RNA sequence: GCAGAGGUUCUAGCUACACCCUCUAUAAAAAACUAAGGACCACACGA
């Protein structure tokens, strides 16, 4: 934006609350401690539950 | 198609000589029989006036070197 | 123009898949009324839904 | 009343052997979720596949330790295996020992070849040593089970990646036919371990899933 | 008043219920609001302003 | 009606005049979807010359916004009514209550962006049920004037027409009642000296319920008239 | 992998009936579960009228005298009018009421092939006996919603929407049954709800036959 | 096809933004076709 060097195309309001619900942490969540053989295998462990 | 002007302006990098030399190419392009010195990919003018231009063919003196080499091919045949 | 007009007001499918040809790179220029700043009015692809 | 429109695999732009995306043809409003859906957890979780099951390390016993020249600590001689994409035929439960010293990685190429068991990427770095005279060694016991399982549902246990396939994601969007009004192109983007090709991936998970519906299958 | 109106229903007392997805087929997780809203339809269409 | 109420709607629904209300008390003797006959009952009776109360309801009526003033007879033949009762639940009522919209089941979760910041996401449920369907009604006026060398006259004659121009009128230049036309259809002659005929303005489609042909003494009504 | 099998078709009423599957493999549960529940909801073969034709009425805003219902909520009741044909696929049904009384669908003068599963659906209330509806309902095959503008004459002809949709609510439910003596055998369950015009072994059958050949699109047979 | 007229249709059609052919003072063998269009104040609002 030629307002202020902030950026003007920013994740409003749904996507964001979207990602704040992925980026997170609960100390107890089904198959915790787990080690991951990279992020591939945190969607295919996601999307099988 | 697409998307962006960034690989485009860079070698123009005024951002409006990109406009009015891309312009010009696509006018050669369009209203001329000029053939794109680029493969064409069912995109228009325009792009293909930018992809002429990101791959480093088509700029401001370029465009004038074409211009004269017009000019003097056509006096050539007129003498 | 007369026939072509006749066409178009047919909206014949020969008109649609000519349409998405001349809407490949042609950006249009949506704008908001009370547009204040400049990223009030930008422009898109449109695609044809 | 029955005539529904199908694709032909009309984009199959794979960009390499491990990675493609197949997109087809619009399909009628309610079928690329359909279709993306169902292969999905098709292969997401079940195919017949091998991979490594339970490793047991020569010299360290427990699931956190360390040997040392092996800079990599043994959680992560551990991930690797989880990556060792093996393939095998008719043997299901084979063992395969890996045994190599000396300074360096120990690839996957350094397995003995025992047998009919391939494995499909060779310079895969397991560990890399730092000493001559270590000598790391296991036994990793690969498996031909069917789908994906981790260690917590069931010597050190290793999660299973019996699954060729490693990412599915299927990102339906609308097509065009010169009347219909909406019609669905799903968009197959997959990667695979590279044991098995990812068309032939999609083909096995289609024949599974048709397999699964022979009963009430007509015409 | 209204939890025991809920309740005297065959209904959970929270107000949320589990809504499986339509088009994964899986559960959505943190159980959602569902009831029946009186919606309106505003005089403002969009085929006597496109 | 309104799953969720205040109990106060139905106050606002029979104090308008949407809803016509029982101004006489007694059974329901013949009900129609377009009339009531109310036979009053003795108490109610006024001395001498008495009968009936007919509430002749109004059908199908263009509003002032275009919307449909229609009215729908809540009762059956032989139903008792009392004094203030309600009969027919006009525009936007039901069974004497206000109900101005519908209402069907909401679920409050973010479903893949399509509602991002307030948009609804309704179902294709919701239209297969023709469930939110709203008949708007539109007028278009079309005069004859005292035009110099012959006024304006209404008459199928048009030229420069084919028989589709000619299909949808009648004899006499106008639209029959009750034909599907659509964008630039005509359905009034008015034949101008020497063509000015009114056409349907392009886009608005739709059935046409009822054509009202005025007249001022002094010219004799045409056969459509 | 064993493969599904119907083992039950259990008639729990007219409009709806549970549809269980014995066997199923871990996984393949909710798969079949989603991919027949989405096939059947979105693409079944209905029936619903899609052209009526009233006696003495034009346009489908005007008033019948003696129906108690003006027509256009008459067409509002037909669309829903649970008919099922066997042998055509477009019939046009004749229906001549006379009489006080409420016109069940019974009163439609059926062939032997075009039969009514629901007699009681009230179409209109007559309230006249010198007042007859007469209606040639028109009624064809389809899928999913058509409305009446999207299908492409004469005055008397009420354009009436589509809705070829004969199941109404489908929910699967997968279970846990010990078969022979393998575990996690998830049994499979279909409490579909139609309308009455499809048999829920027939509708489960059609959505796989529809489901297997979509998904022949790649795959040899 | 640039200044006019005529032609097979349908009063009239010469590029009027406009559609075919002829020539510079003469009218017909010929199918697809036609019209250049409209101001100011009050009110319900909506973003």
């Amino acid at each position: 934006s030629p307002a202020n060097g902030e950026p003007i195309i920013v994740p409003s309001q749904d996507v964001v609350l979207g990602l704040y619900y992925m980026t997170r942490d609960c100390v107890n969540a089904k198959g915790e401690g787990m080690v991951l053989t990279g992020p591939k295998e945190a969607e295919r462990l996601y999307r099988s539950g | 198609a697409r998307v962006t002007v960034q690989d485009a302006v860079e070698k123009i990098g005024n951002r409006f000589d990109l406009v009015l030399v891309a312009a010009r190419r696509a006018r050669q392009m369009q209203v001329g029989g000029k053939d794109p010195l680029v493969p064409e990919e069912n995109d228009k003018t325009t792009v293909i006036a930018l992809r002429e231009i990101e791959e480093g063919l088509i700029n401001n003196q370029i465009l004038d070197v074409r211009e004269r080499q017009e000019q003097q091919e056509q006096e050539a045949a007129e003498l | 123009i007369k026939a072509a007009k006749k066409m178009v007001e047919r909206e014949e499918a020969v008109v649609w898949d000519i349409l998405d040809e001349v809407i490949r790179e042609h950006p249009v220029l949506l704008n908001r009324a009370p547009t204040l700043h400049r990223l009030g009015i930008q422009a898109f692809e449109p695609v044809l839904i | 009343v029955t005539e529904f429109l199908k694709p032909r695999l009309v984009d199959i732009e794979q960009v390499s052997s491990t990675h493609a995306k197949v997109t087809l043809e619009p399909l009628e409003r309610g079928f690329g979720h359909t279709l993306g859906n169902a292969l999905r957890r098709i292969l997401l979780s079940s195919m017949p596949g091998c991979a490594v099951t339970e490793v047991e390390i020569d010299g360290v016993l427990h699931e956190y330790s360390t040997k040392e020249g092996v800079q990599e600590d043994i959680l992560e001689i551990l991930l690797n295996l989880k990556g060792l994409a093996v393939r095998v035929q008719g043997k299901d439960e084979v063992i395969l020992t890996l045994n190599k010293s000396g300074i360096g990685p120990v690839t996957a190429a350094d397995i003995t070849h025992d047998g009919d068991v391939e494995i499909v990427k060779p310079q895969h770095v397991i560990c890399h040593l730092t000493d001559e005279n270590a000598s790391i060694s296991m036994r990793i016991k690969v498996q031909r089970g069917r789908g994906y399982v981790p260690a917590s549902t069931r010597r050190l246990l290793v999660d299973a990646c019996y699954s060729p396939v490693e990412r599915i994601a299927y990102n339906v969007e609308a097509a065009r036919v010169e009347q219909r009004t909406d019609l669905d192109k799903l968009v197959i983007e997959m990667e695979t371990n590279g044991t098995i090709d990812p068309e032939e991936a999609i083909r096995r998970a289609a024949t599974i899933l048709a397999e699964q519906l022979e009963a009430f299958v007509d015409l | 008043e209204i939890k025991e109106l809920l309740k005297l229903g065959d209904l959970p007392t929270s107000g949320q219920i589990r809504l499986y997805d339509g088009r994964t087929g899986e559960q959505f997780e943190r159980p959602v609001t569902v009831g029946y809203m009186y919606m309106l339809k505003l005089n403002h269409l969009v085929d006597d302003k496109m | 009606k309104p799953l969720v109420g205040t109990g106060m709607e139905r106050a606002v629904a029979v104090d308008s005049g949407v809803t016509a209300v029982a101004k006489r008390g007694g059974v329901v003797q013949y009900v129609d979807a377009s009339r009531i006959v109310i036979k009053v009952n003795e108490d109610e009776m006024y001395p001498g010359e008495a009968g009936i109360d007919i509430y002749n309801l109004t059908k199908y009526t263009r509003s002032n916004q275009n919307t449909c003033i229609n009215q729908m007879p809540c009762v059956s033949l032989g139903e008792p009514v009392e004094r203030g009762d309600v009969l027919a639940d006009g525009p936007s009522t039901d069974l004497g209550e206000l109900a101005l919209g519908q209402n069907m089941r909401v679920a409050f979760m973010p479903w893949n962006g399509y509602n991002f910041e307030d948009s609804i996401l309704v179902s294709e449920r919701v239209v297969q049920e023709d469930r939110f369907t709203t008949i708007h009604i539109q007028e278009l006026a079309c005069v004859s004037r005292d035009t110099k060398l012959g006024p304006e006259e209404i008459t199928a004659d048009i030229p420069n027409v084919g028989e589709a121009a000619l299909s949808k009128l009648d004899e006499s230049g106008i639209v029959y009642i009750g034909a599907e036309v659509t964008g630039g259809d005509i359905l009034v002659g008015k034949v101008t000296p020497k063509d000015s005929s009114l056409r349907v303005p392009n886009g608005v489609s739709g059935t046409v319920i009822d054509v009202q042909v005025f007249t001022r003494d002094g010219v004799e009504k045409d056969k459509r008239a």
